[PDB]
């Protein structure tokens, strides 16, 4: 789902 | 005890990590990314999730910063926020441990 640490 | 619960879902982690204090953390198999771990994190209010990610070499980061071995990823943790929204340490001990 969400991570703190998901960027593109 | 272990930092590592490999079969633990998200949400059991989180039910876990609401039961501990700030820092306390586990590392779970992902399930976003089967082959990968995650990382979740007590924060002051809930519990927030990091991917671990894997480079060309195989080194593991969350951010920027890579490490050859989850257990050294882990404690430099210890000493550096996880989080780039907050100051928070990775913990594993209670202070009267």
């Amino acid at each position: 789902s969400d991570y703190m640490n998901m960027t593109p | 005890g272990s930092w590592f619960h490999e079969g633990l879902s998200r949400h059991q982690a989180e039910n876990l990590l609401m039961g501990k204090e700030v820092g306390f953390f586990i590392i779970r198999a992902s399930q976003s990314s089967p082959g990968d771990f995650s990382i979740s994190v007590r924060h002051e209010d809930d519990v927030q999730h990091f991917k671990v990610m894997r480079d060309n070499k195989g080194n593991y980061f969350l951010w920027t910063e890579k490490f050859p071995s989850l257990n050294k990823l882990v404690d430099y943790y210890r000493t550096n926020s996880i989080s780039r929204q907050k100051q928070i340490f990775l913990r594993d001990r209670t202070r009267e441990d």
